[PDB]
């Protein structure tokens, strides 16, 4: 129908718009300060870009909320530099006006799909991993850069409150380290950038010797974008109205692999890339949240949705893409 | 022979002490508005009034200089330009001490400019002023060498003792009367631009020796030679050079060496961010560098 | 100097005012919506009441902050059921209005002594309780009790941030289980009334049978207001300038008593109670967290304070007080 | 031989230099998070690891002290508290140097009240720590003198020199083993603190000698002995006492003399507000004082 | 009708109120933060005090402006140290709020009686000081205390603009160096007295030698509160409407005296007054803008006013007052 | 770096922008209601226009100040008739709004380049115009029509205050009658159009006889536009960090020239213009501040700058170009 995505300029935002363009009854008006990541889409008639900044314009975003039918918050800072420089500014800004959005949305009775952050677990050591009944662990209070992260969890609670006093339909949804083509840079203020995988890309492009940090036995999992985006399509269509008030998670337990094997297939995909002649050779190995298991019971009970695509070939293709599209701007 | 001196900082205080050893009386000191020895203490113990006006380009202060009637002006590392408003009061003129090989590279911040070439021959020059500043005859030139192990504070100290022992026999020279000085060689004058922040950033293409002398020159209590990788800052307080490698690659870990345009560099004293000073092992432990 | 007490009408407020009238350099202009409990001290020459409510007045509070020299908030919701009846109101009152007053004091550089709550530790599993190095625990989302407590803890965090980036002079202090004369009523929204001692007030005065709740082994620590207010004097005068940017705890660790001994010595002090023949006898016994020790090293280091009054004295004379002040009309 | 020292400030720096002069090695230097030669630079020249945590009251630092196993523990003018929960881990004990004569003359703020009387006999004590803080037995104590003409900087220089020659004798005592202690009086023990800035205000009713010690205690670079007349601030840096009318009026302007409770006080140097320091007559001229 | 005199707690405010209570068709509502100086008139039936501050309170002043019928701005900050430490404070209070009240007065067709300053002449070289025909000389720009002062002059200019196009009913009046009983406190930063006479009272009380500035030849003019205030009354009813667009000075040019005869008169009254025995004596004279004569043509032109009360007798009553009313309990 | 110049559409603004277009690290955002004068350079990739008006948009300008790095105001009204018809409009526009902008820039620590006017010195009798030390002479009191102009000088004083307590990095600069191509029309609200040159244009195009004002011997000075803008370039890069908080003037005092000699040299350069045939001849002579000297000590103390191009060449090519670009739509 009518879709507003606040924070249109993003990685996941770009893929979400790209997949919305397949469906024929959707008008997309995307507002954000820049459009570089979506520069291909500008010419497409049904998408309309809006230069703006949620920190400043107040009635104007509300005018968007009026004109549309569904509103998608997507803004968050995942850049470490604001944590170290002045975490209080990002804490006051990227937190409070979000509640302004929630209050305006509940006043206008608008449909809200908010992306919760994966940082609320921290380092839970309890055997029985839970999301609504287990406890959360935080480190020493002496540091301020985690003040903001924990408050994000509080924000979720606030949305929950809005349920029992007016009955606003709310969806707390949580992507986990989605990757694919069109990655982002280090300093990009976009969520979805797993520092582990990005650091691996840096180790590859720099061509430094593969640093086996404690042997590389740490395990990771990865997800595909499009399967999640189609899940969000089924939420948007609201099959059975079964997504209301339920926290939905999207993750693949089975692709539970250590860093070592990841590196083996990583080199097995890199050493077949033709453009290696612009690249340093394989420098050789040199020795120097343990597990997140996603419960997909809610996903089945709300959508009957399952994942289909495997990881390995997609990671190889994304690596080959990011090696072919190395910035020509020397 | 009462005079009004304009002095500031420790060369200024040193000039005061040298002049006192000569027996000259200071009617008042026109010092500029302010760990170094403050002139106020000595002026109080020896009983000399000291005036620190915000500006002297007024009728009333020049009336004061006219009534005191100084016979000489001295300049100790002055910063501002001396326009004729000050040149006119002096019967005998004005004389400046400058720590450079004039007429080369004149102007503000000559310290880095003289250490750019790292000469083993540099010193202190007295000279007279005329309507064009720094164009009068050279009174005296004094030489000293810099050892490869010299640190900025020890150079400053050596300049101070050199100034003392120089003034010791320059003051009798003007006491006995006028001397036929030596004129400037105008055929050795050039002009350049400004300085950029990149001089602080430790870039890796210039050879080791030049940036080494800069680093050993910008040691404490100067800000120091600081550079960033990723989003992490460090500063190199001192280093040594160890002897055909790819620039940008990490050579070793224990000890750790850095590849540069010529040779290899080794960090021995330095500190990351605002932390304590420590050899590069702990810095590379936080950063994560291996050979 | 001039002292402003936000919510001076209460247990702590009344005791603080009463002891502050012992000194000769204090002017107290106390603002709150009610003044019944301070009817005795309202006539004192330098004590003047101000009918107010921070939820409505904005320039009024900032006026009082400017004109005064020290500002002390003292309001907090001690009502558990209010956490559930209308949680939105408590969220809108307890969080951002107080954030506003902290920001206002920031703009004015006023010495702020903030009354943090004892719930900062919560249910930490570590035996050696710390204040700035141990872990913190939050509850399940479906249980609403934490929506207040945890958020409160977060506000404390915010004040601390204003320390290093704004240069705010802050004094986080936490009251632990105080008692004394003029006990709080059932519905008073002022802290200073332990659930245990209040429950015993119901058991005795209501004449309920004594519940032998699982033997009565759990143990609590109690404090006298006098020691605390003496401490607040030495912080207001700021002896040695050593309390700047420090977290201080006020408690009595050594005298820790279980429920059974509490009830036993309560019955002992009750059997000597003079007005007994106007109050019905006991109806017979009826048969039916576990550890909290404070670390008061910083208080000793920065103030050199020790506790004086020992519990049973306060307990029996306060029980005698609130037994003899039963309305004699009926 | 090797131990982990906890030090801070120039006292700690001098202690490090002292034990280095005898060949002692330091496993780690646990100082607080921070013109003089930094001990960090020296320790980097010796290539020895350094750590500066905000607190040692964790099991982790407990196991650092456990498997480093130091052999003797010192305390040079430490600021942060080391309570008995850490004193238990010390195998041989802890020895803290403090600048007062134990066990007599304790109270509040000893440093200034030994300046009030200007005692020719003061002392510095190296003492043990026990379950009762600052109540351990005396290990050694040394005597020092105060000169009538001492300023803060020079007497601090004297105390540093005193620490030097004292440690010169304490080092053989500790390397030889345990040294017999001298008992104290338990009925004369306290816990010391600090003072307040408001003591700088000059109560002119105080005696001339007392005002002399007040002026002495706030010498450069301490904030200074400040007083206000009307809306005008000033601070006095140095003065003398000299041997009419009602006490409270100013007798003479050049030099400026102030009547006090007994005798007269003659102000050498003072600064008026934010202006530079200058002698008394000009100050009385600007302040409008009268004879 | 209704009279609002903003800045009631002061010398001129108190005497203005005293004069106004001599006539029967005025109601006095005085607004200010303090009431110590006018506490004699609280009990008077038609006196009504209201706490206020133009810096913070906004609704109270506007509500009074609505309700009253004549409005008198009278308070000004004259703290010297505030001029040097924080000029921004005096700029942000003393300028914009007053411009706000002027603009409200325009919007509500209200009388404005603004107290312009007499210090605008400065160092005019002409022997006869004029206001609109002689030249003016000002001091150097480097001194900070004129920074505020000069803006006041510009402020006057603004109301002058209101004269031409819209014709606001305005009157700028300048008091010149007034005196009268009920002297201001020593440390009070309130205008209303000459500095020469005040320093002379200090020279008497502290018994310091009087410093003869160039022999005390500087001539000043002095006025009495009664004559000027009755003149103010007859400007308040604005007889004949002719005072519109008129600028009125108040002064006694004939009563022009150097410091020397002030010293002679001071000694004459001091050596005679009997209660001297609780005070220190005088210590003798120590040897060490100069002439101001303003025009009073407009006062005759519009109102035909001529002053009555002289100079010496008023000093006698004022000095006798400030000698006899010193609290013996000091 | 990022530069935001308020009032991009103008003589000085256009020139400075086109000068900046030779340095590659500048992004230019130019806000104004009009864009006719910038009709060529708008297509330049890094310059972007913004329809705005500081009177109405408030958050919009402040958002620009945030996203940019340096802010340069350049708007001012130089229309004498508007000083009389509606002085209030200019009073609250050229003073109030920009004062708010200065407050904003201080609040968020932004470097400010403020354009002052040379008319503040007036008629100082010293041979060297001093800004903080010279005396002042003013015009008649009875004329308020120019009160706005001196108001601007007061604004400069405010910036002065900003020095002593905040340490704001302000750079006050004053044009002294620059000249160059793309001059402004009669009704254009852009400063720089000296009455001498403009009067010369009108007396030629209208063909009126030359008015020898007192014989045409009154002196004037001129400056090159290039010298001014390269000066501003060196302050923008702030060579040596010595220009912060400094007052810099740009002028050519050696160009002392009377109206008569301007007439003769400009004619001697203009009668060589080939296309004069559509322009009326000259009609003869009819017979009909005064001495201003700038200070260039600070210029050599900071930048060491000195002007090159010889003036009459500038004036005649500009006159030729405005003669050949006569608008055909008239």
């Amino acid at each position: 129908m009518r879709v507003l995505i606040l924070g249109v300029n993003g990685f996941i935002g770009n893929h979400l718009t790209e997949r919305l363009l397949r469906e024929d009854h959707y008008e997309v008006y995307g507002l954000d300060i820049g459009s570089d990541a979506i520069s291909r889409f500008l010419n497409h008639p049904h998408f309309h870009f809006v230069e703006g900044d949620i920190s400043i314009h107040s009635e104007w975003i509300e005018y968007h909320v009026k004109k549309c039918d569904v509103v998608l918050p997507l803004v968050a800072i995942a850049t470490p530099i604001e944590y170290t420089r002045n975490p209080l500014r990002v804490f006051e800004l990227d937190f409070e006006e979000n509640l302004r959005i929630i209050r305006y949305c509940v006043k206008y009775r608008k449909r809200i799909i908010f992306p919760s952050t994966s940082e609320v677990y921290g380092m839970c050591s309890d055997k029985y991993f839970d999301e609504d009944h287990s406890n959360l662990i935080v480190g020493p209070v002496n540091k301020p850069r985690w003040i903001y992260s924990v408050s994000k969890q509080l924000l979720d609670r606030v949305i929950w409150a809005y349920g029992e006093k007016e009955g606003l339909q709310f969806t707390l949804f949580r992507p986990f380290n989605w990757m694919g083509p069109r990655l982002d840079n280090l300093n990009a203020a976009r969520i979805g950038s797993s520092r582990a995988i990005t650091q691996l890309i840096l180790n590859l492009v720099e061509g430094s010797p593969i640093k086996l940090i404690d042997g590389g036995k740490q395990k990771r999992c990865f997800t595909d974008i499009r399967d999640g985006i189609e899940a969000l399509y089924r939420i948007i269509e609201n099959a059975g109205n079964r997504c209301d008030g339920e926290i939905i998670n999207i993750g693949n337990p089975e692709n539970e692999a250590s860093i070592e094997e990841l590196g083996e297939m990583l080199l097995a995909s890199f050493e077949k890339h033709p453009l290696r002649h612009h690249f340093p050779p394989f420098a050789g190995f040199r020795v120097v949240v343990e597990h997140r298991k996603p419960s997909i019971r809610n996903a089945h009970r709300c959508l009957d949705w399952e994942p289909k695509i495997d990881m390995q070939e997609t990671i190889d293709e994304t690596l080959d893409f990011f090696l072919r599209t190395v910035d020509l701007t020397d | 022979m009462k005079t009004v001196v304009f002095a500031y900082h420790d060369m200024g205080c040193l000039g005061i002490e040298a002049l006192l050893a000569a027996g000259y009386e200071i009617s008042a000191i026109f010092t500029h508005t302010d760990f170094y020895g403050s002139v106020a203490r000595l002026a109080a113990e020896r009983g000399i009034p000291v005036y620190a006006p915000d500006n002297v380009n007024h009728p009333l202060w020049v009336e004061r200089i006219a009534q005191l009637s100084p016979d000489v002006i001295f300049s100790f590392y002055y910063r501002h330009l001396i326009y004729d408003e000050i040149l006119q009061l002096a019967p005998a003129g004005a004389f400046n001490l400058h720590g450079s090989l004039l007429p080369k590279y004149r102007g503000r911040a000559p310290l880095n400019w003289v250490l750019v070439n790292g000469e083993t021959e540099t010193g202190v020059t007295l000279h007279r002023m005329v309507k064009r500043a720094d164009a009068g005859a050279i009174v005296a030139q004094l030489r000293i060498a810099i050892a490869p192990d010299d640190i900025a504070i020890t150079l400053h100290h050596k300049l101070c003792h050199a100034a003392r022992q120089l003034l010791e026999q320059t003051l009798p020279a003007i006491k006995h009367g006028n001397i036929l000085e030596i004129a400037q060689r105008e055929n050795e004058a050039t002009c350049f631009g400004r300085r950029t922040p990149d001089d602080s950033f430790l870039e890796w293409h210039k050879p080791a020796s030049v940036l080494h002398n800069m680093v050993r020159a910008v040691a404490d209590p100067w800000p120091g030679a600081f550079s960033y990788v990723g989003n992490q800052k460090f500063t190199v307080w001192s280093s040594r050079v160890h002897p055909k490698a790819q620039p940008g690659s990490v050579i070793s870990v224990a000890p750790l060496l850095i590849a540069c345009g010529d040779g290899a560099l080794e960090i021995v004293t330095g500190q990351a961010g605002d932390g304590i000073t420590m050899q590069g092992s702990q810095l590379a432990q936080t950063l994560g560098l291996v050979q």
